[PDB]
């Protein structure tokens, strides 16, 4: 909501709300601010803005199936997974493009990334062909 | 930049700069801050629709400096007018941003120009500017000057109201 | 371990109470029993659900052995072995996998295993031939 | 999806449709639960036994929505009828996986089948139908029904005390 | 900084408070100045002297835009950006050679980089042949 | 101190205390028992036992060098360093051996040896081979 | 293995027994404890000196169970009698080492052995055992029984000084 | 090498000691300064200037010891003196450093080289020289000694100003 009141500085004088746009008013009002959230992954604390997981909503840290994951108690998500490849997939989050680490195995990093609801499709062009080529 | 510096000279608190500055840092982290900076940030925003030539038009309400690319200081700036600023100023914002050949005055094609980079980038085929001379325009000559503007604006309350809603950031 | 009750929902009718094999009844009351262990390897705080260090019993977190690195002051089991390597031990019991790290020295590797007490023979096909290949 | 929607339509917690799905999701990561997930859990569960032919019929038990596999949804509410639910849904669901055919009805070569799937999966040769049948049919046609089945378990006090048991999770 | 009072030495006789040029007085009263500096990227707590820092004036981390990253309630700089590669980023910092992880993707590096603002024609000569050629 | 009462068993009975042996009785009592002690390297906070640094006295972790470095505040040793190369580092004290991780640069490993005063003489064979080759 | 059970059958701490267990570990991880893995740890404690003899002696005294290589129960139980045992099981462990053979005495040629191994793996050229003899056999035959060992370490109080000193483990 | 035991023949504290260890070893790790590393040190103080010949004096005023390389504890004392001790350690540093071919005495083109050694690292052109003899030598035979050259800066309280700033390091 930085980018949005240029579009909107745009559409003052000639159109009120009309058909289908958004870049008007924030309406609901959305601003709840912006919260670290505290990822416990394997107990390595990875902290990221809850905006960042919002990025893609239709994966496991992106919908509210991330809360079959939070601890109350500890008032943080806990996951019983890999500490490594669980980078991986918070910079997809924040960079938009999905890395493969030279390092780790395709099995491995291919459980994972089914474990946060993330396709292979989505890897980049930049490693694309380093994971093809260490999946035979 | 100067967090403390900006703080005097815009609206923005100091917490508010460093998430405009989040912000934009990553929608460009020190890279050129361009006219394709901008096609791309509004793209995303509205799929399905072209958002190149509105991109050119609000990249030429911007530089007022030396570089050509507009930096994070003319970023913040602007936006503090947008957000905070005076309707005086929120409007001169506006109508300098549809004033295209940056002569001073607004004219049927100008704005045809700009409804055009909106509806390309997201009723009436888009002669919605033959209802903005209508009724904006004091002389009926097809010119709507600054001061023809702001005017014109306070008599809608409509807009005033929708001007002045106070956005917060955050 | 919850879905038992439906293998014996097949069974109320014909066997109740009758002789059973290992269905039937959540014996010696063993729930809520599953607490985050924290496994503290050189500094670097491991946590996991207790069941699943529970998985393979036969080796050192498996078995009460890792008792013996049992820190009662802390409340923590400390190894004073490689943080790196053990990622890997830890994610065996996790993935039910154990995964050779491509960047790692097969002797480090080995030696770290053999500590833990995870026989090589069980390195999944994933990177069977990475290992192997790399141990000359 | 949802851990407060489903805490409604449950008698679990919201603290045991974690744990639920934390056990679930580890068996079927994103997968969905299909027959041969079930047959890799069970013969996780028994070791030199082929559970092939009891996962098909424990598979058919399930899917009343859309995809054939069955979601954690169906997975739960299921569960919570066996672990929580009153003593005509336990028994109201059993009677389902023993009607393979789903029409109403269990006869002596359907409940062969069954004991046979159990007999697999791991001292009367599988012939406890016999038994089964002689006290559990109140027509003696060969057809036990729903209602011939609830009430005949009601007799027998040792099938309601071990059935009503209570089994907590976590 | 301490190297000083050894040139300072040198001129002591011939050009005393007559004009010197960079030494005689510490100016300014800059000492005690070094205090650990915590850098917390995605969770994991980095922590450096302020003065390793201040090395390279002309970054993100050298300048005054750290302080756009700046929390004033846990008094530190948070980075909603990957952990590993910010160890590079650090180590350049100290060592004064900026090196490129062989494990790493170039895009996923580069773009790391830029964030930053380090330039990568610094990459040392010691691993200027890695990444040239991953580059493609 | 587990071991050493299997070769005093052997000197019972001809043997008061004589020429140069070292079984007989743990003098000086130097059973100061065992302290973890808590290596900051660049944020992260490395645990070992204070024995295994005694391992080799004649390096900076190993003799009274590491003082300098020891913030008496946090009560912990606190390096400016990489915090990866000193996992290979500290688990040189561990293991015995000196490994070098196949994905660092060999300048970035070298230096860092260098620093903890650990000559490359070192590195055992099983990564012998590996740290010439990358030597060019 | 077991920490708590080893506790009541050691005079050991549980405290005690972790460290005890941390020290062995590191000396052989799950690996053969076997004669070669004391050669390699006695040969760390005296440089420029050959081990094996010794080591072999040292491999004999253990091995009660089965699997000839001795497990870490055999390993604390022995350091339990050599350093919080009674006296006479101290030096029953001792004179259980000396015994090569394992038939009940010592001989010169059996001592020669020992003395040997010991000088070998670091003033009289090993004929301390002559010295040995002398005071320490009430026979004179050449014959050192358990008996005759135990009485005669009694009269001189500077072993008894020496081997009650008390050795603090961790 | 030794933290509590420099503390005893310096003026630094244990946290003085502790930062300028750090500031030492980050040039030279475990290297031990050489005049190589002395030029490499002072360069990156002064671009666009040859250190070379000043790193040669500054590395002969040092060596007491062996191995000619100057240590931390060689390094640490003459910083001591340098920065925290009397004005006859000071001064007397200083003359030990003019007096290049250590014969107790400095003369004109001995000071020639020292002055071209700073003016080559980084009005009048190298000839002030002759302005510090004329001002320094009470002999005027184009000698000056230790005892003059102590007694001539006392009597310049400019000098003595500026020598006893007292300055803090950390
Ligand atoms: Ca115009
Ligand atoms: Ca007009
Ligand atoms: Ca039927
Ligand atoms: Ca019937
Ligand atoms: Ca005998
Ligand atoms: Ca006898
Ligand atoms: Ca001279
Ligand atoms: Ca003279
Ligand atoms: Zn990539
Ligand atoms: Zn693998
Ligand atoms: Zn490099
Ligand atoms: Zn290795």
């Amino acid at each position: 909501a930085a980018w949005l009141p240029f579009a909107r500085a745009a559409a003052i004088g000639w159109m009120p709300v009309a058909n289908c746009p958004m870049p008007l008013a924030p309406a609901d009002k959305n601003k709840r601010q912006d919260e670290l959230i505290v990822l416990n992954v394997s107990g390595r604390r990875f902290q990221t803005w809850r905006t960042t997981l919002e990025r893609y909503p239709d994966t496991l840290l992106g919908s509210t199936e991330k809360e079959f994951f939070f601890n109350e108690d500890t008032k943080e998500y806990f996951f019983d997974r890999d500490p490594e490849v669980f980078r991986c997939v918070l910079n997809f989050y924040r960079t938009g493009k999905l890395h493969y680490p030279r390092y780790e195995c395709i099995s491995a990093y291919d459980d994972e990334l089914a474990f946060y609801g993330i396709l292979p499709e989505i890897i980049g062009d930049c490693c694309y062909e380093e994971y093809k080529d260490r999946k035979r | 930049m100067g967090l403390e510096q900006l703080e005097a000279q815009t609206n923005f608190t100091k917490r508010e700069l460093q998430v405009l500055y989040r912000g934009f840092k990553n929608e460009c982290p020190s890279g050129v801050v361009n006219e394709d900076t901008f096609k791309q940030i509004y793209a995303q925003f509205f799929p399905h629709g072209d958002a190149s030539t509105y991109a050119h038009y609000l990249f030429n309400a911007f530089d007022t400096t030396q570089t050509g690319s507009v930096k994070f200081e003319d970023f913040v700036t602007a936006l503090s007018i947008l957000l905070r600023g005076t309707v005086h100023e929120k409007l001169r914002w506006t109508f300098n941003l549809y004033d295209i050949n940056k002569d001073g005055y607004i004219n049927k094609e100008e704005m045809m120009d700009i409804v055009k980079a909106i509806y390309d980038m997201m009723d009436t085929p888009r002669q919605h500017v033959d209802v903005f001379f209508q009724k904006m325009d004091k002389n009926k000559d097809g010119i709507v000057t600054l001061d023809e503007f702001l005017e014109s604006c306070q008599e809608d309350d409509n807009i005033m109201r929708s001007l002045q809603l106070f956005q917060n950031v955050m």
